[PDB]
């Protein structure tokens, strides 16, 4: 998830994109990183199957 | 069922863990574009790239100053192409024309 | 009652919430830009294609070129931005478009602001190969490549 | 970690530590090709890194 | 990105450094919410007087629609005037027509009155104006930045966070911290010792 | 005969049936835009429909 977004933001910031698109992507990257290193922390806790 | 047992994809050898003589080897320099330095060992009789990915994660050259013209690609494709074999010169041409009378006419009445 | 203002400070106040949910965040920035019509597609659309022919032809006359008349290069330029500004307008424009499609595809294998994220890359990409001249609907080209 | 100690220092880590720690940059979020079952090249589980 | 210890669990630790709340600070790190980070002090000091000049011929320029809007309604209410007490009518229905231009300029000076109020709190905003703020309302950000888009620079998020600490000396801060409980008392003293 | 009813029917500090209706919302849609449809329709929903 934390790659996966990562490139999309870098994609993003390479292409020219308007800044809701990139600032979703920063708050998405944000959120990446907080369920990285404590799931369940904040906000709903990612699940899995 | 069965059983359970897994494996790691990969195969443990056990040979001696020798020591005194091995292959030699030669260490070679790379270099990234911000000043960085990273050594590599590579073994003698090895052809050694110019270019090599780095510890850091950037793409380095070697510190000879040999520079063997990699010739990098062309730009992928750009807006200026995804219009460009779509239209023609006269009708954008046209096109900006008429914006720039446009604010011609806005601006100066 | 429209009148009164509590009414509507109601609102104002009910604007400022946290809604720590990044989906409703995003959704409730989206539904601020006005949805479009068939016209005012044509005009963004030739704006588009203006400014990016008259930066290819900036480009082009910087390259061994031109000492420019100052008001021919001043709004040329803007020709140039405002463009971009086109650009970016139809974007926010049809992200409500991006959601709506991509809303069905939940429930599996992805989450969902990912799902809203690829479509926005793929409106991106839509918004630079749209003709025109063909005289369809913005939404009818682009939800292929969405 | 040959057994001989005396202290253990914590301390908040700089990105400097961080991409001093490393020995590589994954960047594609990719484990393992599925068909031969072999570790893909700059991902999770890359051999290189 | 910020690290997710050092905000979110009671005590937040950005909070206590920063002197900010965990309320307000998720409204930052989330792109919720705009941070001041820097501030000029020297050119808000003179071009306050030259954009205080410049707020008067704005809110003069305002008065000058505002007084059309005063003209024209009352060439259209003496129009009102020529039209209902000129022929065969209703004593209501002939003032009906006042009734409703009447409240048009109602509805208008709110409409006015409540623009000169935006821009009355614009301007109190750009006055007060300082860093470890936070500008909410994006429509208020955006009107600042591209009417006063120099003097300050503030940004979104955790990058705007970094610039914080870029900009932050521990030093000073720490003997205001000693000198608030070398001289505070209360809550004050309280949360002196918190963050120090 | 409630003493307790007229003393809150006292404090009740709002009049107007919509006036308690947009409280209402307010207090189980934080973070909507009211309308007088909705909150009519939306107490209607989550008991009655």
């Amino acid at each position: 998830r934390v790659i996966n977004r990562n490139n999309r933001l870098k994609r993003l910031i390479d292409l020219g994109a308007p800044e809701i698109i990139v600032n979703n992507e920063k708050r998405m990257l944000q959120e990446s990183v907080d369920a990285l290193f404590d799931n369940g922390r904040r906000g709903r806790p990612v699940t899995g199957p | 069922d069965r059983v359970l047992r897994g494996s790691r994809l990969g195969a443990v050898s056990y040979e001696t863990d020798r020591n005194h003589d091995l292959a030699p080897r030669q260490i070679a320099r790379y270099r990234t574009d911000n000043g960085e330095e990273f050594e590599v060992p590579f073994a003698d009789d090895a052809e050694i790239p110019g270019t090599w990915l780095c510890r850091n994660g950037m793409e380095g050259t070697l510190i000879e100053g040999d520079l063997p013209e990699p010739k990098k690609v062309k730009p992928p494709r750009t807006h200026w192409d995804m219009l460009l074999e779509r239209r023609s010169i006269e009708e954008l041409e046209e096109l900006l024309k008429e914006r720039l009378e446009l604010i011609r006419s806005r601006r100066r009445g | 009652e429209d009148e009164s203002e509590a009414l509507r400070q109601a609102r104002k106040d009910a604007e400022l919430t946290a809604s720590a949910d990044s989906v409703r965040a995003y959704l409730k920035q989206i539904g601020k830009v006005a949805l479009l019509n068939a016209e005012e597609e044509v005009e963004l659309a030739k704006r588009i294609e203006a400014g990016l022919y008259a930066t290819q032809l900036m480009t082009e006359l910087s390259e061994r070129g031109e000492k420019l008349p100052a008001a021919q290069r001043r709004d040329m330029m803007w020709i140039c931005r405002d463009g971009d500004r086109a650009k970016n307008h139809l974007l926010e424009a049809n992200l409500r478009l991006v959601v709506s499609l991509a809303k069905r595809y939940t429930g599996r294998g992805m989450a969902f602001l990912d799902l809203i994220q690829e479509g926005n890359l793929g409106l991106i990409r839509a918004v630079e190969k749209f003709d025109y001249t063909k005289g369809y609907k913005f939404s009818t080209y682009a939800t292929w490549w969405i | 970690d040959v057994n001989f100690f005396d202290e253990l220092r914590i301390g908040l880590a700089t990105a400097e530590d961080i991409r001093q720690w490393s020995y590589g940059e994954v960047k594609k979020p990719e484990t393992i090709n599925y068909r031969t079952l072999k570790p893909e090249k700059d991902g999770l589980f890359c051999e290189k890194i | 990105v910020t690290h997710i210890w050092y905000f979110k669990g009671v005590p937040s630790r950005l909070g206590y450094l920063l002197d900010l709340a965990p309320k307000d600070l998720e409204k930052i790190i989330y792109f919720a919410a705009y941070v001041i980070t820097s501030v000029d002090e020297e050119m808000r000091h003179n071009e306050l007087s030259t954009l205080e000049a410049e707020m008067a011929v704005e809110r003069k320029a305002v008065e000058d629609q505002r007084d059309g809007e005063l003209e024209a309604r009352a060439q259209k209410l003496e129009a009102d005037l020529a039209e209902l007490e000129a022929e065969g009518a209703k004593a209501d229905a002939r003032r009906k027509v006042r009734d409703g231009g009447e409240r048009e300029m109602r509805q208008i000076r709110d409409r006015a009155q409540r623009e000169l109020d935006r821009l009355e709190d614009i301007w109190s905003t750009f006055t007060k104006l300082a860093p470890k703020q936070l500008i909410v309302d994006e429509n208020l950000y955006r009107e600042l930045v591209d009417r006063y888009g120099e003097y300050f620079t503030g940004a979104m998020g955790a990058e705007s966070i970094q610039k914080l600490i870029e900009n932050f000396d521990i030093d000073a801060e720490a003997e205001s911290l000693r000198d608030v409980i070398r001289n505070g008392k209360g809550q004050k003293k309280l949360r002196a010792l918190k963050r120090l | 005969f409630s003493e307790i009813m007229r003393s809150t029917l006292e404090k009740d500090n709002t009049v107007g049936t919509d006036e308690a209706l947009l409280d209402i919302y307010r207090k189980l849609r934080p973070g909507e835009p009211p309308t007088k449809e909705s909150a009519q329709t939306l107490l209607e929903n989550l008991f009655f429909k």
